[PDB]
RNA sequence: GUAAGAAUAAGGAUCGGCUAACUCCGUGCCAGCAGCCGCGGUAAUACGGAGGAUCCAAGCGUUAUCCGGAAUCACUGGGUUUAAAGGGUCCGUAGGCGGUUUAGUAAGUCAGUGGUGAAAGCCCAUCGCUCAACGGUGGAACGGCCAUUGAUACUGCUGA
RNA sequence: UAGCUAGUUGGUAAGGUAACGGCUUACCAAGGCCACGAUGGGUAGGGGUCCUGAGAGGGAGAUCCCCCACACUGGUACUG
């Protein structure tokens, strides 16, 4: 399932705009409920900074606590850093690459032009959201959808996307040094390690 | 006695803790090899074999530092007691202090350490293990 | 160090008996740390929380001690008991995190340490699993340290 | 009467076949004597993967292959090497 | 040939004819403490003509079972 | 202690005696009940807890305690326990579910539906 | 592949501490809640309802049976003065342990080789189902056993 | 649960079974097992395996595969 829920919400929830930076962002950034604009309790506790840091990650992305865990415990069989390795595979996913390749200026939007046979991966098209891109995969869009209203509306150091041919070959999968994102992983490590 | 090996470090290990000098253990030739090894890898200043005695006596000389003396010894225990024989192969011998400290193996070419007899691929008993 | 941040591990309300009624009183343990090499720990007593609090640091800023952090965690494996508790520190890592109790995480992550395993086999006072936690940390020496304390360069006692 | 023929193995809707000799008396998945091939008819050119250096031998030794398993020993070899006296 | 198994004991009575009783002790490690352990086992052997007594050490092989708990015979006496 | 003792006789592992027992292992039981009435906690609590002396198909006659308010429970009906004991009533060591065969759920519900066995309005 | 149409599709548990999430209304030790501490005797963040919040999600809670936490049967990995724990004390059978040196065998121990340790299953790597589950292939593993060839430092046996 | 076994323990000759053998019979001797647990009672098909656990271990033996036992409850033989 998909959250499909308010955006504004969930930032401001957390503090971090991971849904874009705009609009209600600003304008009571405090968190949501009428216990929440108040004065929050001050002492958290390291639990809930860990479940907290946890969440950030698993609703920027919008990936379940089943597939998160299933895909921790995937990626901690390598035998490198457990939550770069994570993040790793967490960013290889299909959807992931397409709204960071411009398409989709969100990625609830690329969870939504990807589940409709809009966009091929290496030839055949794969409309499965959680497709783990290999490194050195060739994104393409299909020229049914090509011309489309929102694709050329709507339109990193690792993606080389070409606008004319709708490219984007995803190769040189990135570091953490390279990724954007504020979370962190040893958190999240412990925390499923609790 | 019971075990003259673990006499030999109990020995070492009082002296150690009493900030003494040198010790006067009997002697046999499995103390003289531990004492052979003990001095090859640094941690006793030296060694005599003392004659003049129905079994022979070995005087070693205990090593502190020249300033805030912290022996070198901290902890030399058994692993292979009297009531309870603790062989290994060559893979399966212990990981003393993260490498850092040596585990005496009696091997079948002779007394080695737990380092020195895995790169020669023989097994053997673990008989004692110095940090 | 000069960058120290501190970290409350346990407040604890005690009382005195009187004559006229019970007297309170707070008494707060706090770990101060410069994140890097160097960390202590602290006791403070007083009536209000916010003085003890201050106290405890105030008395934990002294007395600091520097432990060896080879590479980013502990260099081996060690025991520390004082009394009641029993802490066993082990090397696990470069990424793995530190799986440590309530009171040791405060101490492992205020000196510094971001990748070991602690099992406190013991209490669960914080009084005496600091102090443990401090002793099986302060015995630790690394391999620069082992090598000149027996005489023997640094590749005898790896091989 | 030991018979040379398929063990299906695959999965439901893709069958996957192994040419192996074994009992007649024995269940069609269950035991078996040695795996001599494979058989993969999910492409086109219907792969095999034969085996003539136990296949003859086999044949020597008295085993009894059906229709597919000699349909499918007959395009690989070891038929027109085993008859070679 | 094969060359079938063969134990080496020690004869713990002979009051039977023709045919003696023997005891071997192994030492085994214990399964959990890793402690050796002797434990016993008394096997059945084939006398001919009534040489040994107790307290030698013979050697006895497997053979075809000349009766019910009996399957060995003694082949190599070392010892009295 | 000395290895030669264990040796000789090792360590005694205990059975870990259960809890719920006079169910068979089982999750739930049908059972018919004889006498409902109301009992006293020990201390401090002051209430009126109802409960049901029910006899299983097995044949064990126990004490359960009705969860809720609103109930019929008739000297004579068709009862589900599952356990669950309560530290106030000495004795009653079991719970009967709501919403099972022949007892009631309960109205006026909204919070905790899927317990108390309550529909959804 | 073609043509209307966001249309045809979200609920369960929890919110005093453990443990992530708080306000009001009604009852006044009653009704009730409860895994432990325990809450309710008329200003209940713990009972019922409303709002808001947290978690999971086509699932959510309870029960029943297991492992972990439990170092709470401890070989790894605990104790016996006062918390449970030294027999009332000796002798001694079976058994357990063995001062120094030396010669012999190699039973334990160690190393190599051959055979076996079925297939399936777990793990690793790689391919086909749009991904995954699933399936194919390969390796590792199967900590074990039998025969044979060596080493003799330590234990056992024989002699001095 | 401290004694158990009387064809029971070993041998000599026959009858035998696909095949050695107290498998059976005739005769001689009193042997054989047992505290390293016989005997007696309760429970249970066994394994590859499954769950859990850092590991050592612990708990079960559905579905897949191998071995064993049974076919209403018991006994017996024929064909092959």
């Amino acid at each position: 399932a998909r959250y499909t829920g308010p955006k504004t919400k969930i930032a401001r929830k957390f503090g971090e705009a991971i849904f874009g930076d705009d609009k209600s962002f600003e304008k009571r950034n405090y968190p949501p409920g009428q216990h929440g604009m108040a004065k929050k309790r001050g002492k958290k506790s390291e639990y809930a900074v860990q479940l907290m840091e946890k969440q950030k990650a698993k609703y920027s992305y919008g990936i379940l606590e089943k597939q998160f865990r299933n895909l921790f415990e995937k990626a901690s069989a390598t035998k490198g850093v457990t939550g770069e390795v994570l993040l790793q595979l967490c960013e290889a996913r299909l959807d992931n690459v397409v709204f960071r390749m411009g398409i989709a200026p969100s990625r609830r939007g690329a969870r939504q032009i990807v589940s409709h046979r809009h966009i091929t991966v290496n030839g055949e098209v794969v409309n499965i959201p959680s497709y783990h891109l290999k490194p050195g995969d060739k994104v393409a869009v299909r020229e049914k959808s090509k011309s489309l209203e929102a694709i050329e509306r709507s339109l990193y150091e690792w993606i080389t996307w070409n606008n004319d041919l709708k490219e984007g070959t995803f190769v040189s999968v990135p570091a953490r040094l390279q990724i954007p994102e504020n979370i962190k992983e040893q958190l999240i490590v412990e925390l499923y390690n609790k | 006695y019971t075990d003259p090996i673990a006499d030999y470090l109990t020995r070492v290990r009082n002296a150690v803790a009493a900030n003494h000098k040198v010790v006067e253990i009997p002697a046999s030739n499995l103390k003289k090899e531990i004492t052979k090894i003990l001095f090859d890898q640094g941690y006793i200043l030296s060694y005599k074999f003392e004659q003049n005695t129905v079994q022979g006596s070995i005087k070693i000389a205990l090593k502190y530092d020249k300033d805030t003396k912290e022996p070198v010894i901290k902890d030399i225990q058994r692993i292979s007691k009297p009531g309870l024989r603790k062989y290994a192969g060559a893979a399966k011998l212990p990981r003393i202090l993260n490498g850092l400290g040596i585990a005496i193996v009696s091997t079948s070419k002779g007394l080695m350490t737990g380092k020195q007899a895995k790169q020669l691929n023989v097994g053997g008993e673990v008989i004692c293990y110095v940090y | 160090g000069l960058e120290l941040k501190d970290r409350l591990v346990s407040v604890n309300r005690v009382t005195k008996v009187t004559k006229g009624g019970r007297a309170f009183g707070f008494s707060a343990i706090v770990v101060v740390g410069d994140e890097n090499g160097v960390v202590g720990h602290g006791l403070g007593k007083s009536k209000d929380v916010s003085e003890a609090i201050a106290k405890a640091v105030e008395d934990a800023k002294k007395n600091l001690v520097r432990i060896p952090l080879n590479g980013q965690s502990v260099p081996h494996e060690q025991k520390g008991k004082f009394g009641g508790a029993r802490v066993f520190l082990i090397p696990a890592s470069h990424g793995t995190g530190v799986i440590a109790g309530g009171a040791v995480r405060s101490v492992l992550e205020s000196v510094g340490i971001h990748d070991v395993l602690s099992k406190s086999q013991g209490s669960s006072n914080p009084h005496n699993v600091v102090k443990a936690t401090f002793d099986a940390l302060l015995q630790m020496r690394s391999a620069h340290t082992v090598a000149k304390q027996r005489g023997v360069s640094l590749e005898k006692v790896f091989k | 009467s030991v018979k040379i023929r398929l063990q299906r193995h695959g999965k439901k809707g893709k069958p996957f076949y192994w040419v192996v000799a074994a009992d007649a008396r024995s269940k069609r998945d269950g035991k078996y004597l040695e795996k001599i091939g494979t058989y993969n008819p999910n492409t086109n050119p219907a792969t095999v993967e034969l085996n003539l250096d136990s296949i003859v031998k086999w044949l020597h030794q008295g085993a009894q292959p059906t229709d597919t398993a000699r349909a499918i020993l007959s395009y690989k070899g070891a038929l027109l090497k085993h008859h070679l006296d | 040939r094969n060359l079938r198994k063969e134990r080496i004991g020690v004869v713990t009575s002979n009051k039977m004819d023709k045919s003696i009783v023997i005891s071997e002790v192994r030492k085994v490690k214990h399964p959990l403490y890793g402690k050796f352990v002797l434990k016993t086992k008394k096997y059945v052997a084939h006398d001919e003509t009534n040489d040994c007594n107790i307290g030698d050490t013979v050697r006895i092989s497997e053979t075809r079972p000349l009766s019910k708990t009996k399957c060995w015979r003694l082949v190599e006496i070392l010892e009295r | 202690p000395t290895i030669q003792q264990l040796v000789r006789t090792g360590r005694t592992q205990i059975t870990k005696k259960s809890k719920s027992v006079a169910l068979d292992s089982c999750p739930q039981r049908r059972g018919v009940c004889t006498r409902v009435y109301t009992t006293t906690p020990k201390k401090p609590n002051s209430a009126m807890r109802k409960v049901a002396r029910v006899r299983l198909t097995n044949g064990n006659e126990v004490n359960a305690y009705i969860p809720g308010e609103g109930h019929n429970l008739q000297e004579h009906s068709i009862v589900l326990v599952r356990g669950g004991r309560v530290k106030d009533l000495p004795g009653v060591r079991y719970h009967i579910v709501r919403g099972a065969l022949d007892t009631s759920g309960v109205a006026g519900r909204t919070q905790r539906r899927s317990k108390y066995g309550a529909k959804r309005p």
